[PDB]
This record gives structure tokens, C-alpha cells and sequence, in this order.
């Protein structure tokens, strides 16, 4: 209730805020990377069973 | 629950406060880090592979 | 023979910094147990 | 007369000082810039100057020329490279050595008090203390015990490579520190941020269970460094802006390396440096001799520097006698409780946050008013076979050889073996002369504190059970907030972290104390004086200290 | 404070505290950690007289204290005189980061 | 956990130095995201001939 923001703490969210757009492109980057992976190994797989 | 309670009661200590400027990083804070490091590194290596 | 005279000339210059470094490392054990019982050697006469 | 070697080293360093500064240019900006192994053996070179020179003519060039400075502030760039050689395979030894050979020659110039003050006036342990390498320790497997049986390859070990770097910056803090003398706070200021630059590092050395030769060794440097740097009056004579936070964080680092070191003498200077030694008597036979001098030295090394610092704590903490700092508590029981055997439970590792019995102290003035009469007829044995070396077994020779140089013994010379021979001797006989200095030390400076606790516990001590100490506390504890204005003494109170002492605790003190110091002891600490003390200029200093404990030991509360 | 004897003993608080500001010396051997928990200490204690209210009886020694504390808002509303956009720059480097680096200095440009 | 961390007055130097790693990172980031963009058109042409 009864507290004023002190200039540490606005800088302190701003630091931790950085911290997790970074978190979230680097997660999403590296899915990404998984996709292009996931589809650079499918690609050499031949669908057809009939194949002896 | 514990680590919030005690948490909770260091935080009314008027001679805990001095001590904070050459506190380490929360073991939550430094983990995001190491994650981010760890995340860095991977993303960096899977480009190259 | 070139390799023999070099070997042990290499040798040579690697045994004259040896002794320089562990003679002088050595003497900083010596230095520091000297300085401390001359300084026990005055604390002694100041006490009695 | 003056020796042929005291003679040719004066016209060798007039032949030197006559070429001038052309030849101090080409020696000292190939020292700072030349080739890998260009400044190394320039770096041995001035080592070699500069333990001929009188004058401080090299000095002076050193310092007003600048290059003192360029061979300080290159260490934050040696740094980069030794970090390197710590990994399981170096790529080149060369920058270790080029290291070890520039420590060296700053070693050599801070044995010259002025040159040491060069050195703080450069910023050299400011430097040290941002090289990086120091923290750089690898972590030692205890599961590796039985991993093989392997040779002494050409390559040391990342752990002894570690100790090729940490060593010598160890050493240049105590040659600091014994070079400037009692004046100088700020050499005594710098090397304290050093310390504490490095300080979980510091405290893990402090905290490290290996008794190796090298961990020792280890210990041997930074208890003898920390002896004078962490010293209470240090803390009021740097003035300069610093912050409350940082300076008792100073205090929080300093009150965790005292009591760590205190640590030490439960450990070495106490009852279960019995069981240390077995652990290498008994496994590993090929190297237990050679290496059995360095640990018995280092060892006491340790023991010397920790009672040195109590000593200097129990000189500085107050002039008066009411107000003198106890580190050592009223328990007598560490000198009692092993006359009956037992099997071996696990004895519970004394948290090193409890200050020390007083009865360690007697345990360890005892202990080397033992060792002190070992080391005295093996250092007189070592003498004689160093009279006699061309008499000795044809074995022993062999033992003596094989102490030095481990292979190829069987393809040397008589004269060899013999001139070997002689030169293992005198390293043990100057390791067992250093070793009685230190038994020498310890047994007076025991004598010193165990006098000055005695002195305060009878005299000065008051027993907590004075009921009339109700009164005393009981209003700070309650929360204010704001306003205003300075203007007092912020005294963290360190007697809030002493003992609760009763009177049963004096009794017992007093008790224990009469039997514990019984003639016996008195006799031998004389019958030392009556060997050693001829030796220095304060003979009867011994019996000037068992004569007050005497008569402390016969005062009667009434 | 000559002038006015009843300003005098509060611009005398804003003047020591203009003499309390950690900044860098040229010719003095401390490190930036050092210059920086001295500036906190510094802010921290200017902050105090804001919440006590020392200067609510002059509001240009109010607006001082705001500008010495890096108050973004208070530097705006100073922009009357701040003739130019890279004044202002060091004006909040001066009192919002004395530790910036050329490797953060973009971000603040 | 997070409410109970919220309310220290001043930054510690760890929090300052993981800020002067934190604003290192997004240049990085750039330069590796290209690389990603580089072997992603390095995949569809690749993939197109």
C-alpha cells in the first residue's frame, strides 16, 4: 500500500525485462533451428513400404 | 513456502539492507542467465552444424 | 651431431633461468623467515 | 680476508656499471619487447644484475626510465596466455616460463626495501590482482587414486602448473611485506585487496584438505602473507573515500580469513597431525624420504605464521593490558583426553566459525619442545655425514643421489655422486637449521600468548554468572525510521562473539593449567634455552616467560 | 544565501550536498566500483531530503534536487535550458549512469 | 518468490554486471539470426536447384 518506486527497482524490471525478450528469441531461434533440423531429416526418409 | 517465509522475515532486518549492494546475483537470476548462456551457445553451434 | 648440439643447448639456456628463478624463489621463504624472526627480534627487546 | 668470490663479483659489476645506459636500454627493452625467449633470459639477466648490484644503479634506470612499470602492467597480458597452460594439454610451456622468470626478477627487486616501494608505486599487486589465472584452480578428483601408475613426463600437471603460477605472486606479496617494514600500511593496504580480489579463492587454499608438499607449501605462503596484511590497523589508517558497505565487507573477508586460519592449528598444530603422516608412511615407498623433509618443514612453516599473526593481534588490539583481544578459549581439554585407547569413531570436524581451546597452545608448545630436540641431533647427524660424505655406504650415497635425481644414477661419476651427495645434505641440513628457527619461534611466541591469556583469565576476566548484569541491556532493538545527521562511532561490537565463561570454566582453566604446564615442560623449554639461545642475543627470554607463567599458576582467587 | 537569510540555511543543505558528488578525479587512485557505491550512497541520501521535504518551501532548489537525482521528467521540464539534445545527453549521463561505457552510449544518444 | 524480491532499494553490482552482459547480447543476437537467414536461403536454394 504504502510505498513510493524508487528509481533501482524501475531499473532493476528493465534489466530483467532484457533478459526475457532475449529468453523468448533465443527460444524461438532455436525452434527454428529444430524445425529447419526436423525437416533436413524427413526430407531423406522415401515414404513407400512396398519397397523390398 | 519456506524460502518465501524466511525470505520474508531477513526483509525487515534494518541491517541486512547495507549489505545488499555487493549481493550475487538470486539463485533465479543467475539460473535465467546460465539458461540464456547455455541457449547462446547451442543456437550459435546448431548454425554452424 | 646437429641434433645432439642442439639438445643440450637447449638444455643449457633452460638450466641458467632455473637456477636464477628457484634461487630467488626460495630466497623469498628465506627473506620473509629472516624479516619475521628480526622483527621477533625487536618485539622481544621492547616485552623484557 | 674477502673471498675470490667477493672480489670478482665487485670488478664484474664495474665492468657492467661502465657501459651505462646503452647497456641498460638493450637489457631492459629486450626484457620488455624482444623475442619469447629473448625476455625471458633478459628477465634472469636482470635477476643476475640486480643480486650484484650496490648502488641501485639498475634500479634507478628501471624506475626513471619507466620499463619497472611496462614489466607490471604486461601481467594483465601474461594472464590471457596462462590461463591457456592450465588446460589438460599446453600448447607451449614457453609463457610459464617467461613468467616464472619475470616473477622472479620482481622478487629480486622487492628484497630492496625501496625497490618493493618501486614496486607499490608501479601498482603491482593492483595488477596481480586483475590476472584472473588465480581463480583459475583445477578441481583435484579424489577417485583418481586408482587410476595407474604412470611416468614423470616432460609436461607437469595443470595442478602443478597452477602452483608454478600462483607461487611466485604468493612469494612477491611476503617479500612485499618483509621488504616494508612497520611503516608502510598502504604495501600492507594493497596486499589485503589482493587477497580479497581472489577471496573464496583464498578461503578454498584456507579450506584445502590435501597434504601434499604442494598444498602445504600453498598454505606456508598465504598464512606468512596473511600474518601482516590482515592486521587491525590497517583499517584506521586508509583514508579515502570508502563506502560503509564496502568497508565492512572489508571486515566480513578479514573475519573469514582469521578465523580459517585459527582452523590450522586444530589441523597441524594439533592432535591428528599423528594421523596425516601415516596416510604417506604407510602407501607409496619410492619418494616418502625426499619428500618427508618438505612437509615435517612446511608443516611448521604454517604453525610459525598463524602464531606470528595471533602474536600481532595480542600486540595491536590494546596497548592496555584490560583491553588485550582473546583468541583462544578457557578449554584445557585438548591436552587431556588421550591417555586410554579406543577404537576410531569419527571425530566430529570442528565447525572453523569456534574459536580454538587454549589448550592447543600447549598442545603445540609441547609438540615442538619435542621436534625441536628430533630436528637438533638429525640436523647434527646431517652435519656429520656432510664431514664424512666420502665414508658413507655406497647405498646411502645411492639413496642421497636418487633424493635428487630419481633415474640415472648407475651412470655417474664418483665425483658426481659425491658432489650430489654433499649438496642433498646441505639442503637437509638447511631445511632442519630453518626447521629449528621455526620450533625456536613457535616455542617463545607459544610461551608469549599462552602468558597473555594466562594474564587475562586469572586477572582481568570477569565470570558471567554476576547476577548484578541484569541491568546492563535490553534498549536498541526497535524499529525507527528517518532523520537526521551524522556524527558517531558505528563500533561493530566484536565481544558480542566471545564466550560465555563461568566461574566453573576459570576453576577449571586454573586447574588444568597447574598440572598441564607441570616442571617437566618448564625443564625442557630451559634445557632448549640452554642449547639454542646462545645463538641470539636474548637468552633467558624463555625463562623470563616460564618464571611469569610460574608465578600466574600460583596466584590464588580469594 | 548573502541575500536572503531565510532561503540561506536550506541552499546551504543543496550547496554541501554539491559538494558530496562522487565525481572522477583525475590525479586520485580509486576504481569505477568504487566511485559508483559512493554515488549510490550519494543518491540514496539526496533521495532522503526529498521525502522529508526539505526543499518544498523553494521549488527551484525542489527542481535542483530532481535534475541531481536524474529525474527524467524534471530534466524535461528544464528544457528551456538545455539548448541542445546533446547537452541534455550528458546532463542525464551526469545523473543517471557516471559508470556508462562507450559500448552502452547509442542506447542513451 | 517474485513480490518478495521487489523491494531492495539500490542495484547490487551483480545486477549491474549482468546488465553490461544483457545489452551485449541483442548484437550478437543480430549477427546470429542472419546466420540463421544466411543457411535458411542457403537451404531453399540448395533445395530449389
Amino acid at each position: 500500500g504504502t510505498i513510493y518506486l524508487q528509481h533501482a527497482d524501475e531499473e532493476r524490471e528493465k534489466t530483467y525485462k532484457l533478459a526475457e525478450n532475449i529468453d523468448a528469441q533465443l527460444k524461438r531461434m532455436a525452434q527454428d533451428l529444430k524445425d529447419i533440423i526436423e525437416h533436413l531429416n524427413t526430407s531423406g526418409a522415401p515414404a513407400d513400404t512396398s519397397d523390398p | 513456502v519456506e524460502e518465501a517465509r524466511e525470505q520474508n522475515e531477513r526483509n525487515r532486518d534494518s541491517g541486512y539492507l547495507h549489505l545488499l549492494y555487493k549481493r550475487p546475483l538470486d539463485p533465479k537470476s543467475e539460473a535465467q542467465l546460465q539458461e540464456i548462456r547455455r541457449l547462446h551457445q547451442y543456437v550459435k553451434f546448431a548454425v554452424q552444424d | 651431431i646437429q641434433g645432439f648440439l642442439k639438445n643440450e643447448k637447449d638444455n643449457a639456456l633452460l638450466s641458467a633461468i632455473e637456477e636464477s628463478r628457484k634461487r630467488t624463489f626460495g630466497m623469498a621463504e628465506e627473506y620473509h623467515r629472516e624479516s619475521m624472526l628480526v622483527e621477533w627480534e625487536q618485539v622481544k627487546q621492547r616485552i623484557l | 680476508p674477502e673471498d675470490v668470490f667477493s672480489k670478482l663479483q665487485r670488478e664484474n659489476i664495474a665492468i657492467i656499471e661502465s657501459y651505462g645506459a646503452a647497456l641498460m636500454e638493450v637489457v631492459c627493452r629486450d626484457a620488455c619487447d624482444g623475442h619469447e625467449i629473448g625476455r625471458m633470459l633478459a628477465l634472469a639477466l636482470l635477476d643476475r644484475i640486480v643480486s650484484v648490484d650496490k648502488q641501485q644503479q639498475w634500479l634507478l634506470y628501471l624506475s626513471n626510465s619507466g620499463y619497472l612499470k611496462v614489466l607490471v602492467d604486461s601481467l594483465v597480458e601474461d594472464d590471457r596466455t596462462l590461463q591457456s597452460l592450465l588446460t589438460p594439454q599446453p600448447p607451449l610451456l614457453k609463457a610459464l616460463y617467461t613468467y616464472e622468470s619475470k616473477m622472479a626478477f620482481l622478487t629480486r627487486v622487492a628484497k630492496i626495501q625501496q625497490g618493493a616501494l618501486e614496486l607499490l608505486r608501479s601498482g603491482v599487486i593492483v595488477r596481480l590482482a586483475q590476472c584472473q589465472v588465480y581463480d583459475m584452480r583445477p578441481e583435484t578428483d579424489p577417485q583418481s587414486m586408482f587410476g595407474m601408475r604412470d611416468p614423470p613426463m616432460f609436461i607437469p600437471t595443470p595442478v602443478d602448473r597452477y602452483r608454478q603460477i600462483l607461487l611466485p605472486a604468493l612469494q612477491l606479496c611476503q617479500v612485499i611485506l618483509t621488504s616494508s617494514m612497520a611503516q608502510h600500511l598502504q604495501a600492507a593496504g594493497q596486499v589485503l585487496q589482493f587477497l580479497i580480489s581472489h577471496s573464496d579463492t583464498i578461503q578454498a587454499i584456507l579450506r584445502c584438505q590435501d597434504v601434499s608438499a604442494g598444498s602445504l607449501q600453498e598454505l606456508a605462503l598465504l598464512t606468512g602473507i596473511i600474518s601482516k596484511a590482515a592486521l587491525p590497523g590497517i583499517l584506521s589508517e586508509l583514508d579515502v573515500d570508502v563506502n560503509e558497505g564496502s568497508l565492512m565487507e572489508l571486515q566480513g573477508h578479514i573475519g573469514r580469513f582469521q578465523r580459517q586460519c585459527l582452523g590450522l592449528l586444530s589441523r597441524f598444530g594439533g592432535s591428528d597431525r599423528l594421523r596425516q603422516f601415516k596416510f604417506q608412511d604407510d602407501n607409496v615407498e619410492g619418494d616418502k624420504v625426499s619428500k618427508k623433509d618438505e612437509i615435517e618443514l612446511a608443516m611448521q612453516q604454517i604453525c610459525a605464521n598463524v602464531m606470528e599473526y595471533c602474536q600481532s593481534l595480542m600486540l595491536q588490539s590494546s596497548p592496555t593490558f584490560q583491553h588485550a583481544v582473546c583468541l583462544f578459549t578457557p578449554s584445557l581439554s585438548e591436552t587431556v583426553n588421550r591417555d586410554g585407547p579406543r577404537q576410531d569413531t569419527q571425530a566430529p570436524v570442528v565447525p572453523y566459525w569456534r574459536l580454538p581451546g587454549l589448550g592447543i597452545i600447549i598442545y603445540l608448545l609441547k609438540q615442538s619442545a619435542n621436534d625441536f630436540f628430533s630436528y637438533y641431533d638429525s640436523h647434527r647427524q646431517s652435519v656429520s655425514k656432510l664431514q664424512n660424505v666420502e665414508q658413507l655406504p655406497p647405498d646411502e650415497i645411492k639413496e642421497l643421489c636418487q633424493s635428487v635425481m630419481p633415474a640415472g644414477v648407475d651412470k655417474i661419476s664418483t665425483a658426481q655422486k659425491y658432489v650430489l651427495a654433499r649438496r642433498r645434505l646441505v639442503k637437509v641440513i638447511n631445511n632442519r637449521a630453518k626447521l629449528l628457527s621455526l620450533c625456536s619461534f613457535i616455542i617463545e611466541t607459544c610461551l608469549f600468548i599462552l602468558w597473555r591469556h594466562l594474564e587475562y583469565y586469572l586477572l582481568h576476566c570477569m565470570p558471567t554468572d554476576s547476577q548484578d548484569s541484569l541491568f546492563a541491556s535490553r534498549t536498541l532493538f526497535k524499529s525507527r525510521r528517518l532523520q537526521d545527521s551524522f556524527a558517531s562511532e558505528t563500533n561493530l561490537d566484536f565481544r558480542s562473539g566471545l564466550a560465555i565463561v563461568s566461574q566453573h570454566d576459570l576453576d577449571q582453566l586454573q586447574a588444568d593449567a597447574i598440572n598441564a604446564f607441570g616442571e617437566s615442560l618448564q625443564k625442557k623449554l630451559l634445557d632448549i634455552e640452554g642449547l639454542y639461545s646462545k645463538v641470539r642475543s636474548r637468552y633467558s627470554f624463555i625463562q623470563a616467560l616460564v618464571r611469569r607463567i610460574r608465578g600466574l599458576l600460583r596466584i590464588s582467587r580469594n | 544565501a548573502d541575500a536572503s537569510p531565510a532561503s540561506a540555511g536550506i541552499c546551504r543543505i543543496m550547496g554541501d550536498l554539491m559538494r558530496t558528488m562522487p565525481i572522477l578525479s583525475p590525479g586520485n587512485t580509486q576504481t569505477l566500483t568504487e566511485l559508483e557505491l559512493k554515488w549510490q550512497h550519494w543518491h540514496e541520501e539526496c533521495e532522503r531530503y526529498l521525502q522529508d521535504s526539505t526543499f518544498a518551501t523553494s521549488p527551484h532548489l525542489e527542481s535542483l534536487l530532481k535534475i541531481m537525482l536524474g529525474d527524467e521528467a524534471a530534466l524535461l521540464e528544464q528544457k528551456e535550458l538545455l539548448s541542445n539534445w546533446y547537452h541534455f545527453l550528458v546532463t542525464r549521463l551526469l545523473y543517471s549512469n557516471p559508470t556508462v561505457k562507450p559500448i552502452d552510449l547509442h542506447y542513451y544518444a | 518468490l517474485h513480490s518478495f524480491h521487489s523491494e531492495l532499494p539500490v542495484l547490487s553490482d551483480s545486477e549491474r554486471d549482468m546488465k553490461k552482459e544483457l545489452q551485449l547480447i541483442p548484437d550478437q543476437l543480430r549477427h546470429l539470426g542472419n546466420a540463421i537467414k544466411q543457411v535458411t536461403m542457403k537451404k531453399d536454394y540448395q533445395q530449389q536447384k
